[PDB]
RNA sequence: UUCAAAUGAGAACUUUGAAGACUGAAGUGGGGAAAGGUUCCACGUCAACAGCAGUUGGACGUGGGUUAGUCGAUCCUAAGAGAUGGGGAAGCUCCGUUUCAAAGGCCUGAUUUUAUGCAGGCCACCAUCGAAAGGGAAUCCGGUUAAGAUUCCGGAACCUGGAUAUGGAUUCUUCACGGUAACGUAACUGAAUGUGGAGACGUCGGCGCGAGCCCUGGGAGGAGUUAUCUUUUCUUCUUAACAGCUUAUCACCCCGGAAUUGGUUUAUCCGGAGAUGGGGUCUUAUGGCUGGAAGAGGCCAGCACCUUUGCUGGCUCCGGUGCGCUUGUGACGGCCCGUGAAAAUCCACAGGAAGGAAUAGUUUUCAUGCCAGGUCGUACUGAUAACCGCAGCAGGUCUCCAAGGUGAACAGCCUCUAGUUGAUAGAAUAAUGUAGAUAAGGGAAGUCGGCAAAAUAGAUCCGUAACUUCGGGAUAAGGAUUGGCUCUAAGGGUCGGGACGAUCAACUUAGAACUGGUACGGACAAGGGGAAUCUGACUGUCUAAUUAAAACAUAGCAUUGCGAUGGUCAGAAAGUGAUGUUGACGCAAU
RNA sequence: UGGUGAACUAUGCCUGAAUAGGGUGAAGCCAGAGGAAACUCUGGUGGAGGCUCGUAGCGGUUCUGACGUGCAAAUCGAUCG
C-alpha cells in the first residue's frame, strides 16, 4: 500500500528470501531426491494472501 | 534571516562568542539614471539567525571591513 | 413466516434515535433543598434550536448552592422566555412565565408545561411544542393537585410536583403542509428510521399478516386484541370503534 | 500549463489538505500545503471578535508573548471593553440600588 | 491575432456567428451592476465636488 | 411590476401540489418570513432562526415564541391568565 | 503505419534516426488512497510464458535499491467496540459502561549519604480500543541517483522537551509606563478555584479582493521562415519556507447633534439605543519593500575537452488588460417542522495564596546563547498488462492538477507540453453478413404496432390556441433572418480644473454600404409537432443477470393504542434492552 | 447439530468528497402611470424552485441491434432516464 505495518513487511521480506531457485549443489548429495523448488512463489501466478 | 540597519550594532554582533563565520558579498546594481554603483552585504552567521547589513557606499565598505574582528572567519564572494 | 417489520424494531440497530446533534436530555433541576424551601434565580444564556425536537431550548445558569461554580440546565423553553432573562425555582418563587414552581403554589386555572408526574422527576408531561397542562383543582388533605394533560386526560399529581408556568414554545408548527416527501426525510433523519412506510398489503404474507391475495386487501378484520401476540398486532389494536366520527 | 499534485500522501481535497500553486526560484510551478485560517477570539458576553488579539490557531498562543493575547485593562483579552463598562456600570448601580433597598427595609420595619 | 484584430474590428459577429443566447453571452445582470455604478459613482463624485447638493442627490440615488 | 395574481411567493412551487395547500403554505411562510417589533428595542427587527427562536438583529435579544409568528394567540391567553392569577393571589 | 541504419544465426514487431498519426489537459499526461509485493533499477540472458514473432519484456538468472524532531502512523474523540464492580447463565459465556463499589493523584513543607515523615483540601471526571480523507506542535529552496528524497548534500528556518548564563526590562510610590478613548509596547510577579475563547463545522446565490494560469506591449538574448511578404513566428527573462517594516473589508473609539431626513449595496438596510461628517484604534486573510538571494536557477556568447573534466564573460529588466479560467477568502443574501460532530490540546481573564527591595535584592510569556528529539512506513504500478474478475480479460475500482482556437460551454472538432504509435500479419475484393451510407416516382399501401430511419434542431426577431390548481400550458402551434468585407453609432475609467478638454481601455448591441453559382447555426453541434382516450397527481424507488410499470413510496386525509405502575417491540435469563438526549403539536400500529 | 460470512448487496449511523454551460424568472426592493375613494397598472432590480434543456456522475428505455463455445457466467454500440 506504500504504507504498510512492520509485520506485513516483514512477511514481505521473508517472501522474498524464499523467492529464489533450488541451490544447484543440493542435487549432487547422496541419495538426493529433490529436483526442483516445488514451493517456489510468483506475483502474477499466486497471490500470498497477506 | 535578519537585516540590521545599525553599524554599531553590527560591531556588536560580529563579536559574540557564538558567531564565528562572516561574508562579504558584492553586488553590481547598475543603471543609466538612478545609479550605476557597488553594493556591499556584510552576512554574519549566528547559532540561530544569519544577520546581513546592506551597504551601499564604497568608503563604508571597506572602514566595515578593515573593522572587522580578526578571529572571524571572513569568505568573500 | 418472516419476523415481521414492527417486531423488528425492538432489537434497536438501525431503529435507534438518532441523537448526535441534540443538546441534551432536556429536564428540570435537581430538586434540592433551595427548590424545596425558597427559591434560586437562574439566567437564560441561550435560546437555542434542537435537532428533532419541534420545540426550542433554553439554556439556564443557576449558582451552585454548595460549591463556588455555575450550573447548566437546559430547559424547554415557554413562549415569551427571552436571553437574559431571569428566572425563579422554587416554592416561593413568584408566578410568572418561566418560573417552576410546585403544582400546590398555583391557583386554580394556572397553565404549567414540563410537568412532573412524580416530585423530582424533572418533568414529563406538556414538553411538545404547544402543549401544556392545566391546574384543574386542589386536594391539601391528600397533598394532591388535578390537572387536565394536552390529550384530555385527567391526572392526579402530587403537590410537589413542578412546572414551568407558561405553554411550551413552538406551537402552530403542525398546522403547515410538509408539500412534499423530501421535508418529511429531512425531518425524520434527525428523528429516527421509520420513514418512508410501506403498507402491509403491497406486500407478501411470508412478511405481514395483510400481505398476499391476488387483490390488494387486508381479507380479515383488522381490529387485533389486547392479547394478541408478537406478529399478530398489525393493524387497529384494541379498538373501541371504528370509522369517521361523526358520521 | 505546468500542473501539480499534492505533497503528502492524502490525495483527497479535504479541508486540512489545502494548497495553493507557488512559484520557485527554480522556475518552476509548485503546490504548496497551507494551513487552516485562524479564527479571532471573541468576546466572552457579546460574541463579537476581540480587538487588539492576535489570531492565531490555539497551539501558536503559546509561542508569543503576553502582548500579543491581551489588552491594557480589566478582562483584557477574555471581553469587549463594552461589555466591561457595561459589567461596571451594573455593579455599581446595583450596589447603590442593594444599600437603597435595605435602608428602605429598615425604614419600613420601624412602622410597627 | 489576426481574428482577434478583426473581431476587435466588428466582424464575425452577427447573426450567423452567435450560438449562445445573448445573457450567455453578456449577463444582462453585469450590463446592468457597470451601468448603476457609473451612475452612482457619478452622483458621489458630483456631491463631493459641490455641482448638486444632498437633496438633490438623495432623489438622484433614488431614481 | 404586478408579478403574480395571487400565488405570491408560493411561485416558487409552480403547478404542484395543489392550490389548497399552497395557500396554507403561502400564509405560514409569509408569517414566517415577516419582520416584527421588538418589545426591548422598539425596532422592525425580529426575525425567526428556527422554529420558535425569534432574534433581534440589534439588541441581540433572542425570545421563544411560535413556530411561524412571534406570538401566538394561545400564548398571549395564556400571558393575560397568568397576568390575572398572579394580580389575583397578590390581591 | 512507412523508409533506412545498428544489433543479431535469424528482425513486420528490439534500438536509433527520419516521416506519418493519435490521446487533445473530467488525456493514451503528472501524482496518490485501497490492493499488490519487488512487479522498481542494472547486468546477463531466451528452454517455458507474451493471442504471430521476438535479439524485447511486468519473463528467466544474479544482484542493487526505500535514509525524516518538521510527511504520516503514533495522540484525540466519532458512530461504535469493550474489560472492571455487580447481576444472569449447567455452561461455552451474556448484560451493562458508571453502574446498588471502601474504585485516585495534585502542590507544599524535604535534613537532597535517600527517599520520605505527620500536614489541609482537589474533582468525583471511572479502564481501554475506535479515523494513514475528521481534530492535530514544528521545513523550505537549489542540487544530487541506474534506481531514494519536503527524508541524502548545501544553504536557510521552525517546534517541543530540558538546562541555563548574560544583556535588557522592573524595584527605595516594590510587582512598567503611555493614550480622553478604542487601545499601544521588547519585557512588565501571580497558587487553589472559577469563567471565557480557540479547536468547532450546512448548503446555495450574486458581489468584492488575492494567488496561479490565460492574453498582451516594450526591450535584452537564442531558434524558425525568408522566390515574395512578414519591426515576423516560437522560445528565456524566476524568486521558497521563514523574518522585519508596512498594508483591510468588518468592528470599535473621540468630537457633533441630524426632517428640507440623510448615508448607502448588484442585492434596502442603517441612524437620538447618536446617522452623514472630521479625526483616530484594531484583526494582518492578503499584497508591497527589504532580508533569505543571486552566491541559486534560467538563457546565451567566447575558448578547452573524456588530462578529477572544465574555464571565462554577459543578460536575467520595465509595463498593461479582464463578467476570462481554477482556487482561496471576505462582507452579505436565500433556505429548512433539516439550523447542519465530539474530544485531545492551547490561550486569556477573574481571584489573590504565597514570595520579593539596593556594588547581582525577586521575577522575567523580552533578546541572545547550550543540549536532544526515539520507533515503524517511505522502491514501483495504481490499471485496455503491476488491483479484483480462473488471464497480460473491451468489465469493475476513491481522488488532486487541467494550455490555445472555435463555441454559451469541463459539448463536439483541431492543436501545444507530456505520452503512445500497443491490439498476429501478407495478398485479393465472390455470396451472406456486421457497422456506416445514398436513392427516381409514390409516401406507412409495410408491420401486431412507423420497429428502424428520416424529418426538426443553435441564436435573433415576430407570433403563439384549447385548457388551467392562475403557477403554467410554451421552445405550444407557426414564420422571417444568419457568410464575408468596408464602415457608422451607442454604451466607460482616470486627470486636468475653481462648461468641456486631454489621455487610457474592453467587448456587447444596433444600423448601413458593398460583395457571391441566393451562399452563410456552411464541418461539428443540435426539439418533430398537433388532436384525443386509458392510467398513476407530480419529483422519487424496485425484480444485480428476461418485467421500470398502471407496481412501491410520497405529501394530503382518516382510523387505532397509550399519561410511564404506560403503549409497541426485543431478550434464555438478568440489578437486561429499542422507541427514549422521548411525553399526545409525542411515540407506536394501520 | 454446531459453526463462518454485510470485501457483493439491503438499510441506519459517523466522518469525508463530488456535481460545465444555458432556459424560466417566485418573494423582497426601487422608480413611474392612472383613479374622486376603494384601489389598479407599467418598467426595472433580485435570483426562488424535491422547476427545466443539457455535460461529468448515477442509471438502464428501445433497437427485442452487436455478441450469444463472447472482450464479458450480463459485455459492446446507438438511442434513452
Ligand atoms: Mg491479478
Ligand atoms: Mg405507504
Ligand atoms: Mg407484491
Ligand atoms: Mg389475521
Ligand atoms: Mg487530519
Ligand atoms: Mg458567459
Ligand atoms: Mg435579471
Ligand atoms: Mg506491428
Ligand atoms: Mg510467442
Ligand atoms: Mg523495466
Ligand atoms: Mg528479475
Ligand atoms: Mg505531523
Ligand atoms: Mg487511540
Ligand atoms: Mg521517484
Ligand atoms: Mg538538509
Ligand atoms: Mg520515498
Ligand atoms: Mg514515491
Ligand atoms: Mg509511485
Ligand atoms: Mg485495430
Ligand atoms: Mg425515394
Ligand atoms: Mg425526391
Ligand atoms: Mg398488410
Ligand atoms: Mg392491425
Ligand atoms: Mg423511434
Ligand atoms: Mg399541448
Ligand atoms: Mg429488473
Ligand atoms: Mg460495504
Ligand atoms: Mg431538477
Ligand atoms: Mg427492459
Ligand atoms: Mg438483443
Ligand atoms: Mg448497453
Amino acid at each position: 500500500a506504500a504504507q504498510k505495518s512492520f509485520r506485513i513487511k516483514q512477511k514481505m521480506a521473508k517472501a522474498k528470501k524464499q523467492n529464489r531457485p533450488l541451490p544447484q549443489w543440493i542435487r549432487l548429495r547422496t541419495n538426493n531426491t529433490i529436483r526442483y523448488n516445488a514451493k517456489r512463489r510468483n506475483w502474477r501466478r499466486t497471490k500470498m494472501n497477506i | 534571516a535578519r537585516e540590521i540597519t545599525d553599524i554599531k550594532q553590527f560591531l556588536e554582533l560580529t563579536r559574540r562568542a557564538d558567531v564565528k563565520t562572516a561574508t562579504v558579498k558584492i553586488n553590481k546594481k547598475l543603471n543609466k539614471a538612478g545609479k550605476p554603483f557597488r553594493q556591499t552585504k556584510f552576512k554574519v552567521r549566528g547559532s540561530s539567525s544569519l544577520y546581513t547589513l546592506v551597504i551601499n557606499d564604497a568608503g563604508k565598505a571597506k572602514k566595515l571591513i578593515q573593522s572587522l574582528p580578526p578571529t572571524l572567519k571572513v569568505n568573500r564572494l | 413466516g418472516r419476523v415481521i417489520r414492527n417486531q423488528r424494531k425492538g432489537a434497536g440497530s438501525i431503529f435507534t434515535s438518532h441523537t448526535r446533534l441534540r443538546q441534551g436530555a432536556a429536564k428540570l433541576r435537581t430538586l434540592d433543598y433551595a427548590e424545596r424551601h425558597g427559591y434560586i434565580r437562574g439566567i437564560v444564556k441561550q435560546i437555542v434550536h434542537d435537532s428533532g425536537r419541534g420545540a426550542p431550548l433554553a439554556k439556564v445558569v443557576f449558582r451552585d448552592p454548595y460549591k463556588y461554580r455555575l450550573r447548566e440546565e437546559i430547559f424547554i423553553a415557554n413562549e415569551g422566555v427571552h436571553t437574559g432573562q431571569f428566572i425563579y425555582a422554587g416554592k416561593k418563587a413568584s408566578l410568572n412565565v418561566g418560573n417552576v414552581l410546585p403544582l400546590g403554589s398555583v391557583p386554580e386555572g394556572t397553565i404549567v408545561s414540563n410537568v412532573e408526574e412524580k416530585p423530582g422527576d424533572r418533568g414529563a408531561l406538556a414538553r411538545a411544542s404547544g402543549n401544556y397542562v392545566i391546574i384543574i383543582g386542589h386536594n391539601p388533605d391528600e397533598n394532591k393537585t388535578r390537572v387536565r394533560l394536552p390529550s384530555g386526560a385527567k391526572k392526579v399529581i402530587s403537590s410537589d410536583a413542578r412546572g414551568v408556568i407558561g405553554v411550551i414554545a413552538g406551537g402552530g408548527r403542525v398546522d403547515k403542509p410538509l408539500l412534499k416527501a423530501g421535508r418529511a426525510f429531512h425531518k425524520y433523519r434527525l428523528k429516527r428510521n421509520s420513514w418512508p412506510k410501506t403498507r402491509g398489503v403491497a406486500m407478501n404474507p411470508v412478511d405481514h399478516p395483510h400481505g398476499g391475495g391476488n387483490h390488494q386487501h387486508i381479507g380479515k378484520a383488522s381490529t387485533i386484541s389486547r392479547g394478541a401476540v408478537s406478529g399478530q398486532k398489525a393493524g387497529l389494536i384494541a379498538a373501541r370503534r371504528t370509522g369517521l366520527l361523526r358520521g | 500549463a505546468q500542473r501539480v499534485t499534492f505533497r503528502r500522501r492524502n490525495p483527497y481535497n479535504t479541508r486540512s489538505n489545502k494548497i495553493k500553486v507557488v512559484k520557485t526560484p527554480g522556475g518552476i510551478l509548485r503546490a504548496q500545503h497551507v494551513k487552516k485560517l485562524a479564527t479571532r477570539p471573541k468576546c466572552g458576553d457579546c460574541g463579537s471578535a476581540l480587538q487588539g488579539i492576535s489570531t492565531l490557531r490555539p497551539r501558536q498562543y503559546a509561542t508569543v508573548s503576553k502582548t500579543h493575547k491581551t489588552v491594557s485593562r480589566a478582562y483584557g483579552g477574555s471581553r469587549c471593553a463594552n461589555c466591561v463598562k457595561e459589567r461596571i456600570i451594573r455593579a455599581f448601580l446595583i450596589e447603590e440600588q442593594k444599600i437603597v433597598k435595605k435602608v428602605v427595609k429598615e425604614q419600613t420595619e420601624a412602622a410597627k | 491575432r489576426a481574428h482577434a484584430q478583426s473581431k476587435r474590428e466588428g466582424r464575425h459577429s452577427g447573426y450567423g456567428k452567435r450560438k449562445g443566447t445573448r445573457e450567455a453571452r453578456l449577463p444582462s445582470q453585469v450590463v446592468w451592476i457597470r451601468r448603476l455604478r457609473v451612475l452612482r459613482r457619478l452622483l458621489a463624485k458630483y456631491r463631493d465636488a459641490g455641482k448638486i447638493d444632498k437633496h438633490l442627490y438623495h432623489v438622484l440615488y433614488k431614481e | 411590476a404586478k408579478r403574480t395574481k395571487k400565488v405570491g411567493i408560493t411561485g416558487k412551487y409552480g403547478v404542484r401540489y395543489g392550490s389548497s395547500l399552497r395557500r396554507q403554505v403561502k400564509k405560514l411562510e409569509i408569517q414566517q418570513h415577516a419582520r416584527y417589533d421588538c418589545s426591548f428595542c422598539g425596532k422592525k427587527t425580529v426575525k425567526r432562526g428556527a422554529a420558535g427562536i425569534w432574534t433581534c438583529s440589534c439588541c441581540k435579544k433572542t425570545v421563544a415564541g411560535g413556530a411561524y409568528t412571534v406570538s401566538t394567540a394561545a400564548a398571549a391567553t395564556v400571558r393575560s391568565t397568568i397576568r390575572r392569577l398572579r394580580e389575583m393571589v397578590e390581591a
